[PDB]
């Protein structure tokens, strides 16, 4: 399983962000709004293939979460679909980026702003978000935003859609890597 | 599902589908409620889950 692939909780479906590790312990990052209130994660809608259990969740304010793998046999590719990921970097205005999600697949665009505040309502406000002109739709949450072999962010949300075009906000991945002391591979 | 707190300028992108009276499956409550507002209150909920 790799970045952009579907992940299922007891509540719904999101996408795997990046496979990361600390020492010999493997985890995967995804959106905090997906990990919030989620315990177990599965690889299929039938919930027969277990992936792991939620180890951390930060939402709102930030939007990232981490899941510890408990499945010993499932391959944990350090890629996004076929795309190898070798490092993480900070987003910059004008940077060409690409997102992969379990609903819409792969879409590209550019970073249009940094440090954006997104108010999802009901007190669910997230800060320091990367703004882009890349589309995203329900199910794409937590999927990776990358630039070549560089990991950049995790899909949080936005407006519009892939048909008419939209605006999507991403949580900077560097912040998540630092919080959990993990690294991409 | 109540859409009084709508519309909202952005929605998170998790998938928990709802079926609207227009036979369209809406990806989540936020997407559904924004559509209801955009329809000026003409769209309604048919049932939970996919259409």
């Amino acid at each position: 399983i790799s970045g952009g692939d579907a992940i299922y909780s007891s509540t719904g479906r999101c996408s795997l962000g990046f496979n990361v590790r600390s020492g010999s312990t493997y985890y995967f990052l995804t959106a905090g709004h997906c990990t919030d209130g989620a315990t177990t994660w599965w690889a299929n809608s039938a919930r027969t293939t277990v992936l792991g259990t939620t180890s951390g969740s930060s939402f709102p304010n930030n939007d990232y979460g981490i899941v510890r793998y408990t499945n010993t046999t499932i391959p944990k590719d350090g890629t996004v679909g076929g795309q190898d990921i070798t490092s993480a970097a900070n987003a910059t205005v004008g940077m060409a980026v690409t997102r992969r999600g379990s609903t819409t697949g792969t879409h590209s665009g550019s970073v249009t702003a940094l440090n954006a505040t997104v108010n999802y309502g009901g007190g669910d406000v997230v800060y320091g978000m990367i703004r882009t002109n890349v589309c995203a739709e329900p199910g794409d949450s937590g999927g990776p935003l990358y630039s070549g072999t560089r990991a950049i962010g995790l899909t949080s949300g936005g407006s519009g859609n892939c048909s008419s075009g939209g605006t999507t906000f991403f949580q900077p991945v560097t912040e998540a890597l630092v919080a959990y002391g993990v690294s991409v591979y | 599902v109540d859409c009084s707190e709508y519309p909202k300028p952005a929605c998170t992108t998790e998938y928990r589908p709802l079926c609207g009276s227009d036979n369209k499956t809406y990806g989540n409550k936020c997407n559904f409620c924004n559509a209801v507002v955009e329809s000026n209150g003409t769209l309604t909920l048919s049932h939970f889950g996919k259409c």
